[PDB]
RNA sequence: CAUAACGUCGCAAGACCAAAGAGGUUUUCUUGCCAUCGGAUGUGCCCAGAUGGGAUUAGCUAGUAGGUGGGGUAACGGCUCACCUAGGCGACGAUCCCUAGCUGGUCUGAGAGGAUGACCAGCCACACUGGAACUGAGACACGGUCCAGACUCCUACGGGAGGCAGCAGUGGGGAAUAUUGCACAAUGGGCGCAAGCCUGAUGCAGCCAUGCCGCGUGUAUGAAGAAGGCCUUCGGGUUGUAAAGUACUUUCGCGGGGAGGAAGGGAGCGACGAGCUCAUUGACGUUACCCGCGAAGUAGCACCGGCUAACUCCGUGCCAGCAGCCGCGGUAAUACGGAGGGUGCAAGCGUUAAUCGGAAUUACUGGGCGUAAAGCGCACGCAGGCGGUUUGUUAAGUCAGAUGUGAAAUCCCCGGGCUCAACCUGGGAACUGCAUCUGAUACUGGCAAGCUUGAGUCUCGUAGAGGGGGGUAGAAUUCCAGGUGUAGCGGUGAAAUGCGUAGAGAUCUGGAGGAAUACCGGUGGCGAAGGCGGCCCCCUGGACGAAGACUGACGCUCAGGUGCGAAAGCGUGGGGAGCAAACAGGAUUAGAUACCCUGGUAGUCCACGCCGUAAACGAUGUCGACUUGGAGGUUGUGUCUCGUGGCUUCCGGAGCUAACG
RNA sequence: UUCGGGGCGCUUACCACUUUGUGAUUCAUGACUGGGGUGAAGUCGUAACAAGGUAACCGUAGGGGAACCUGCGGUUGGAUCA
RNA sequence: UCGGGAGAAGGCACGCUGAUUAGCUCGCCUGAUCAGUCGAAGAUACCAGCUGGCUGCAACUGUUUAUUAAAAACACAGCAC
RNA sequence: GCCCCGGUAAACGGCGGCCGUAACUAUAACGGUCCUAAGGUAGCGAAAUUCCUUGUCGGGUAAGUUCCGACCUGCACGAAU
């Protein structure tokens, strides 16, 4: 598509909203790098490699009463127009309670692990 | 004012008197002036009396009269020809005039 | 004219070309000269990027673009010339027009940004107006020169002298901006070996609350509480410890003292050299500051309806006047004027003019477009923008390390110095952008290879008022012909005009012509829109389903361009039953140059040509993905009381909307 | 003048500013003229509102102080218990 | 009515002589180059428009008073009955 | 054929008096009231068609009975006369 990363992540918003057990999404190592973080961070139970010719990433939401695992997310750069921030200019998603994940040099991680790292680089999205 | 100027100097073509809107009535005194800016605007004359003829040549401070649609300046009293208020005990600030012993 | 350290020119590994003394502690130094190399510093030229407003400024250009040769200069270059070629530039906006010295910085703002660039510092451009060149390291040069022009002054008029946008000053202008003052000793600059000379550069004083900071007009005491003014239920209350008065200090002023800011020349020792030693001399000032003496010793301005903090009485009376906005005043006004009192500030206080945000009201951070302002009428399509899955190379974008640059000052932080502060000093921290070197390469880009789930195609079928041309029926109206016929018909709210016994209306039959298409029709259908509806044939577009067979992503959108695009009316020709603007009359009416009634032209109809608009409205463009269902209908398929694909409606989950939806 | 030549001078090509013709633009003034804004109680009629006491809108055409009126055609986002 | 208006306007050159170049087969053909040079004047004779603007009339070419009027008078394609 | 009726103007034509309103005054402009039906709507003026007239205002000029523009009650403007 034009922007795999925001398709995945509104597959999985559209799908949570409908409260659906699994989700399909074409894989690509990338998002296997982001679904990474997903399931460490507690927002999906996990993922697996799916689909008998095409790759695809079986994504296992899940959810709890009064709140959604996930309430909020979306890309913030976009091919439009990219972001990239420095060490001290990741924001803190929720004063910490939500997360965003960044791709640096040293790979995709979160706000607290690019920041301990001690490096910045393009806001994938918030969550 | 043209140039953005304070107050701007200008003589007189007409003394005349003009009478306030729907609400008001009386004989406001105003007079047409040709500042040095190259127009010919009409201004009001503040004052229970005033010593302004057809040569007068005085400066225009700015001001619009609610009560006389047009007149969008005030003359200053005290300066050139245009004598201070007489027997002025008051605001002697405004109509320009001197203190009395 | 000599020597050649060298340097220049041809070829290759040859030939040519230079230069003044003087002074002395005079056989020894000092100043200076000639040639060459280098140092120091300052520049000429070129290049990448950046540098306001208007396209109602679009095609522009002949040396104009390039080439060869030559000329020219310190040097490249059409810079200039001859010849040849014919190009060069443009919507990433040339050319033309308008405007303004530019910058470091300054003000403002959270930032971005906006405004500005006056003091000081850098650069640029100008001295009677215009032009030009010479001499030189340099000025094309204010007190240098040449020419043209006006003006002023001098003049025995023959002919000459000048040019304050240099300092001060005069007159004129304006709302408005100053001593035609003192002085070189100090610092700095030019010349000289030096002594020394020159230096309104500058250091100071003067004038102006123009601004900033500091200070004074007093301090303590002093009545349940003077007088006066003010209010009063006149009992009293208020201005008030406020003044008077007592005690204390005592800004001005007077007397005395009196500053920092500044060494050599010379002389002595030493070789009047290095070095050492010693002596003479100052604007602001007799001011600052110190000591002594010592009198209480200017305050004003604005405001008090609300925003704005601070109240009554009297006067006036929509009169006089007030007013930024809302407003106030026509006899009780806290917003008019005065007074008492009160608030603010203080030698200051007000007024006028100008700059900043709030405005998320151009919104990059921060916005909207169905009805509040807002999708361009549609299509095609150029440039441009954007672009699917896998692999490899490059790695330009992007990212990382190092390094150079990023002047001073300023700003920020800390400490320090003038008694504080302003001001100033030292140190510290941050800095985008750009150049250089090295590295990574996930993403974008480029090159190379590869793939189908997009798109297109093939085969077999399907429905439709899609479009163009030609050909074809019945009803009704009008006119014409024949037959048969009565006294009224017609029209209106009611009537009348009008028509009628040389005969219509009404009725039957036959003929002609033009136009439109009565049920079905629907709340339906088709087309891109406008529009389009009897039937037959020919020509032609789009579209749907099945089989999955073929190519294989060849895409999306689209400034300009091109094409299409209701109605109206218009041009030429033709036609004209009916209807009907303008208009002819009759009625209605206060009038009707309307509605109602009787006539009636263009037009309405056909052929060809013209325009480009519209509530051209779902007033909400195309494509893809995702998100409950129920019900009716058109069409294909299927294991067909139902599943599935495409299309057309209605009701509705979630959600969306200001509400309707 | 060492006659080799140079300097003076003379002549000639090139040259601010001005003149002539045409063209573009800006400015001041201006007959006459068009409409407009504004101003307690002038005037003619009365269109709209108002379902209100004759429906609106629309393309086009003409007119009128104006909104608007009227004519032709169209639409309904046309009224009403009959 | 792009045909035109336009030899609009405006400006310059335009003699002779020498030595040459280019086009052509050539001309006693044509177009230029360099240098020198004379007059007040070089198309030194001869031929040969004055130009611009405003207004009225008729559209235009054309026709008409052979012996005073050619004119805004007549005619004209077109339009109409 | 005429009287009579009606169609036809690509034959002769017509379009007044008064009141209210309004204006500083007079006029024009609009409606009506009356006479004889209407009283000039759509269009056009001192015009080569206006006498009075070198009409009035004004531009332009030192001055223009000229010209141009406007007003305009146009002695007897007007649609294929």
């Amino acid at each position: 598509m034009q922007d795999p990363i925001a398709d995945m992540l509104t597959r999985i918003r559209n799908g949570q909203a409908a409260n659906k057990a699994a989700v399909t999404m074409p894989s690509s190592k990338l998002k296997v790098a982001i679904a990474n973080v997903l399931k460490e961070e507690g927002f999906i139970e996990d993922f697996k490699v799916e689909g008998d010719t095409k790759p695809e990433l079986e994504l296992t939401l899940k959810y709890f009463q009064g709140k959604a695992v996930v309430e909020s997310i979306q890309r913030v750069s976009r091919p439009g127009l990219r972001i990239y921030k420095r060490k001290d200019e990741l924001p803190k998603v929720m004063a910490g309670l939500g997360i965003a994940v960044v791709s640096t040099s040293k790979g995709v991680m979160t706000d607290r692990a690019a920041r301990q790292a001690g490096l910045g680089g393009e806001i994938i999205c918030y969550v | 004012a043209l140039e953005a100027c304070p107050q701007k100097r200008g003589v007189c073509t007409r003394v005349y008197t003009t009478t306030p809107k729907k609400p008001n009535s009386a004989l406001r005194k105003v007079c047409r002036v040709r500042l040095t800016n190259g127009f010919e605007v009409t201004s009001y004359i503040g004052g229970e009396g005033h010593n302004l003829q057809e040569h007068s040549v005085i400066l225009i401070r700015g001001g619009r009269v609610k009560d006389l649609p047009g007149v969008r300046y005030h003359t200053v009293r005290g300066a050139l020809d245009c004598s201070g208020v007489k027997d002025r005990k008051q605001a002697r600030s405004k109509y320009g005039v001197k203190r009395p012993k």
